[PDB]
RNA sequence: ACCAAAGCUAGCUCAACAUACUAAAC
């Protein structure tokens, strides 16, 4: 991670995390299961469904991705016909 | 640790000279003056620092970007080397990562 | 003839304006010449010494540019080669002779270049600081309202004796409405004094108000300050800078 | 009331010699000096951590990192080209109208909303205007001539029940910047440009009568209004018999940005003048 | 200290002052203008905008001339505006 | 002491010296004159006819718009062809 | 080759609509309160309580909610002028029957701020509306 | 009691402006 750039002096972001991850506005990160396209003839339908299912990240990985991304990717996006707009918020979280 | 053997002359500082009496007089120029001039315009100093604040790397970057085309050869070389050192130290060295 | 000044701005229904005397700078004895009413949201707000300290520290620091710069080990003249070999010499191992360890070597950290200690407190915070300064100056019997800032003579000793008679204190800050509208009498009387400082209305500040023991305000200056300070209590956030044309703002 | 002002009488003068910040507002910095904060100064023993050479963030000590072992998938693919629409609830619109920020007696537009501070449009962030949602459709009692870029069927029905007019128009990013901040554009010195047409992805949305598109056939509007009324169980009011029918039916030209102004005019705000072009090529280009 | 005039304008200042000012104005104006020579080694693109085949979006493209070296033997002949790449 | 004259922003139009090579380029760009007219106009001294594009500029703008902005009828025809293809 | 132009002042009244106001307009007087958006102005006279909760600059009640550390939920009552201890006593007497115990409160007297431990923003807003603030 | 110790100056540093930029002696 480049904490201080050379041109603008700003903090940069890694593009791998934005290529293979998705941040919901509530702080959660969404990802794909590793190996969901490799050797599908060798795996059971239940395992294939487990691989095709999306998954969340835990607190340490989420904080790592927040450190590796800038503030532009932590904004509120109002997309037209966004499937994850219902998941952008959190409800009934009694902490 | 040898301390001086004679008392120094007591500096007679007058807290009521022109500068100390008129210090910060127009700090509220925009607020109390139908905002036209920001207090940025009262800052006297180098051109790359009038109404701006940053760490050492950002200061060097801004100086090279603004007045770099007028610096001397040795000064520009020292500025480039300082930029390189600060880049490497701030992007590769430290504890908290 | 009694001179009375009423608040030209809407006062809230739950708060009453604060009354103050209007003195004259012409005679020694004529201290009670009129009566003025000052907005409570300007001269009777809550005394916020913390906001006073914030605005004072801001006024002191935001203009600072430290021209202190020492040379690191890379900017010192010599020290380009090893003074002795790494092994065999029996002495300590060193690289450049300009290391911070050496005598004529560079500074390890030191001050680096001109440093600008620049920051802007929020505008409402600065306005509240001005309000608190005015309020404490009024509540500590250190604010005096005069009329037109007129003087009989240009003698600074006249102002000295007048302040000593009225028990104003050692330091006096007289705030006028405009710069070009200042009477030549008071101009020449204040140009030769140190503790008596004459400033226009746009030059009023928390630092000067705390530096001078007594504040002197004219009636137009009071009206101008009230109009300028009460505007921020019911204003929008600037879509573009207020220097640009707005609907109701100049 | 403020007893502190009366307490300040017995206290001495407030000056620069007695000024203290709030307790807790300044956490004191601590330096590596002394017996406790010296002696490796919070860095630890040998290795990379005391010498300041530990690897980067995503590195895990040679193991294939988590941020690189997950397969790439389209999540933000083309995110910088997805049209964004700031939502505006009928609840918030009613709040603005009741508080007086926007006036229902005039045609309400994006410029009026940003002036009333109801919405904030960031066109550099691919924002394409304001969409209408129905979060407060039950208690909406305002009759307004609203002009948005997207609208929901429930919001359109809730506005028609009160007897307003909903219309979905299009604004390319430049026209959106101009419409949101007109004064910074008038202080620029450029003629008012034309309003670009919506792309093929949005043309079927703006040429549809169910969405009240600004390019839709005005002959199909009463039919769609009657369908919405008979679906949501409310009587469609006689809009033509209203005293403010002109304000309710006022429209913008699909090439027009503001109300009353025309593409090609230069607003000189210093002299309060409107310079209009007279050249035939200028007029043809600005009316095309 | 700093120079008042940048180093990039020093040659312009020397051309403006001294005996260089007494030169004919047509020669001076012919020397000042730096017209972009014709592309000999790099092939330019026609339009100023292009649709990205991967992004499917329009982007402004520009032409950057490729540096070509002219050896001192080229000044004695006519190579057609080309040299060593 | 008496305070110095307050710093006041001049409302008069200011034009830099075009012959001085030390003046920046943005202060000589045409947008600078356009903004000076927008700010003052009368006291600026800017020909109000220059705010509009010239003949060649208008021709280039028309070419760009006709090349990168199809007509509504052509776009509707393309959409109809596309939906017919999908059907 | 400058094109000719026409200078007019007729269509300049449209430019007045594009100028945003730098101040906040006062709320219009309605024939029935509360308004459809739930807003309600204060009472014409001031109540005899030894404290006054001044409305916000948008004519709303200064009762907000605050979160700290991700789990600490507080309710902040701001813009209080007068005996803030009386307001604290009234708040505890009002919130005791709802929780069965005295709620935890902090009183910033130099700021004129009450801070209750918990989310009671809507209830405190309704209570201040009934009290006429 | 020797060895010794203490000065406040020579001057430097960072910027602003600036004639417009290889000083004097030749
Ligand atoms: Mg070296
Ligand atoms: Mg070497
Ligand atoms: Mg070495
Ligand atoms: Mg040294
Ligand atoms: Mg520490
Ligand atoms: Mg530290
Ligand atoms: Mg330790
Ligand atoms: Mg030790
Ligand atoms: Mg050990
Ligand atoms: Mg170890
Ligand atoms: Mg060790
Ligand atoms: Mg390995
Ligand atoms: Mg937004
Ligand atoms: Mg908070």
């Amino acid at each position: 991670v480049t904490y201080f750039s050379s041109r603008k002096g700003k903090r940069k972001t890694v593009k791998a995390v934005i290529y293979r991850f998705l941040r919901l506005h509530s702080g959660l990160w969404l990802r794909r299961k590793a190996g969901y396209k490799k050797k599908l003839w060798k795996k059971t339908a239940a395992r294939k469904r487990r691989l095709r299912e999306f998954v969340f990240c835990n607190k340490t990985q989420s904080k790592l991705l927040d450190k590796m991304t800038t503030s532009f990717w932590k904004r509120r996006n109002w997309y037209a016909d966004d499937p994850y707009q219902k998941y952008q918020d959190r409800t009934n979280l009694k902490v | 640790f040898h301390v001086r053997v004679t008392l120094p002359p007591r500096k007679v500082v007058d807290r009521w000279n022109e500068k100390r009496a008129m210090f910060g007089v127009y700090d509220n120029i925009g607020i109390l003056g139908n905002f036209e001039k920001h207090p940025k315009e009262l800052i006297k100093g180098p051109i790359w620092l009038r109404g701006w604040k940053g760490n050492e790397l950002q200061r060097c970057i801004r100086k090279k970007r603004m007045v770099g085309n007028r610096m001397f050869i040795d000064d520009l070389h020292n500025l480039n080397k300082r930029i390189s050192y600060l880049y490497k130290h701030f992007n590769r060295h430290g504890k908290y990562r | 003839p009694p001179v009375l000044r009423k608040c030209e701005l809407p006062v809230p229904a739950h708060r009453r304006p604060v009354q103050a005397w209007i003195e004259s700078l012409r005679g020694y004895e004529q201290e009670r010449v009129g009566l003025t009413e000052l907005h409570p949201d300007v001269f009777s707000t809550a005394p916020r010494l913390d906001i006073l300290h914030q605005v004072a520290i801001w006024q002191k620091n935001f203009k600072r540019i430290s021209y202190a710069k020492t040379k690191t080990r890379a900017e010192v003249r010599g020290g380009g080669r090893k003074p002795w070999v790494q092994k065999g010499s029996g002495r300590a191992r060193h690289g450049s002779i300009r290391s911070p360890i050496w005598r004529g070597g560079g500074v390890a950290h030191g001050p680096r270049g001109p440093t600008s200690y620049y920051y802007m407190l929020p505008m409402k915070v600065r306005v509240q600081g001005l309000k608190v300064a005015l309020t404490v100056k009024l509540a500590q019997d250190d604010l005096h309202i005069v009329d037109s800032l007129e003087l009989p003579t240009a003698d600074p000793q006249y102002l000295i004796e007048l302040a000593r008679y009225r028990r104003w204190g050692d330091s006096v800050l007289l705030v006028d409405l405009e710069h070009e509208d200042m009477p030549q009498n008071v101009v020449a009387a204040t140009s030769g004094l140190k503790t008596f400082n004459l400033v226009p209305a746009v030059g009023l500040n928390v630092h000067s108000m705390l530096k001078h023991q007594t504040l002197v305000l004219t009636l137009p200056t009071v009206a101008f300050l009230e109009e300028k300070l009460l505007w921020h209590n019911s204003r929008y956030t600037p879509l573009y800078p207020f220097r640009l044309p707005y609907c109701d703002f100049p | 009331g403020p007893r502190a002002l009366d307490l300040l009488r017995a206290l001495p003068r407030v000056s620069l010699a007695n000024l203290k910040p709030n307790p807790g507002s300044r956490k004191p910095e601590r330096r590596p000096r002394g017996r406790r904060r010296g002696r490796k100064c919070g860095r630890g023993h040998k290795g990379e951590r005391q010498r300041g050479t530990r690897p980067r963030l995503g590195f895990e000590g040679g193991q294939t990192p988590f941020y690189l072992r997950i397969p790439k998938y389209g999540f933000n693919e083309g995110h910088s080209f997805r049209h964004q629409y700031q939502p505006l609830s009928l609840n918030r619109l009613q709040y603005l109208i009741d508080l007086g920020r926007v006036d229902p007696t005039q045609p309400i537009d994006l410029t009026q909303l940003v002036n009333g501070r109801g919405v904030t449009i960031q066109p550099s962030k691919r924002d394409y205007g304001v969409q209408l949602v129905e979060e407060g459709a039950d208690t909406f009692k305002a009759k307004v001539n609203i002009e948005v870029q997207m609208a929901s069927e429930l919001a359109i029905a809730a506005i028609e029940k009160n007897g307003g007019v909903v219309t979905t128009a299009f604004y390319d990013p430049r026209s959106l910047e101009i419409l949101c901040k007109p004064v910074p554009f008038f202080l620029r010195g450029q003629p008012i440009p034309k309003r670009m047409l919506p792309p093929e992805a949005l043309v079927p949305y703006y040429t549809d009568a169910k969405n009240r598109g600004y390019l839709a056939d005005p002959a199909r509007f009463p039919e769609a209004r009657l369908e919405l009324a008979r679906k949501y169980g409310y009587v469609l009011p006689d809009i033509t018999k209203d005293e403010l029918f002109k304000m309710l039916s006022t429209r913008k030209d699909p090439r027009q940005i503001f109300f009353g102004l025309a593409p090609g005019w230069v607003v000189n705000m210093a002299d309060k003048k409107i310079l209009k072009p007279t050249d035939e090529n200028l007029l043809k280009y600005y009316s095309s | 200290p700093l120079h008042k005039v940048p180093v990039g304008l020093w040659k312009q200042l020397r051309l403006w002052e001294g005996i260089y000012s007494r030169l004919p104005r047509h020669y001076l104006r012919s020397l000042e203008e730096a017209r972009t020579p014709t592309p000999v080694h790099y092939r330019p693109h026609g339009a100023k905008f292009k649709i990205n085949p991967k992004n499917w979006q329009r982007e402004r493209v520009e032409d950057v001339p490729i540096p070509v070296h002219y050896p001192p033997e080229s000044q004695l002949g006519l190579w057609g505006g080309e040299g060593w790449v | 002491y008496r305070a110095r004259p307050p710093p006041r922003r001049s409302q008069e139009p200011r034009w830099p010296d075009p012959d001085d090579p030390l003046t920046p380029r943005w202060q000589l760009s045409p947008r600078y004159a356009a903004k000076q007219f927008a700010r003052h106009g009368a006291a600026s001294g800017v020909a109000a006819g220059s705010l509009w594009p010239s003949q060649e500029q208008l021709r280039e703008l028309e070419a760009e718009e006709r090349e990168w902005y199809p007509s509504l009828a052509a776009m509707q025809e393309s959409l109809r062809v596309q939906q017919l293809a999908e059907e | 080759e400058y094109p000719s132009f026409v200078e007019s002042v007729d269509e300049y009244h449209f430019v007045e609509r594009l100028l945003p106001p730098a101040s906040i307009p006062r709320p219009p007087k309605h024939e029935h309160y509360p308004t459809p958006s739930g807003w309600q102005p204060p009472r014409d006279p001031a109540p005899s309580l030894p404290y006054f909760v001044r409305r916000s600059r948008m004519h709303n009640i200064p009762v907000y909610r605050d979160i700290t550390h991700g789990n600490r939920q507080m309710t902040v009552i701001r813009k209080v002028e007068g005996d803030i201890w009386a307001l604290q006593k009234d708040v505890e007497d009002f919130l005791s029957p709802l929780l069965g115990k005295t709620p935890v409160t902090q009183v910033n007297e130099v700021t004129g701020t009450l801070r209750v431990k918990g989310y009671f923003d809507q209830q405190l807003k309704a209570w201040l509306l009934e009290k006429g603030f």
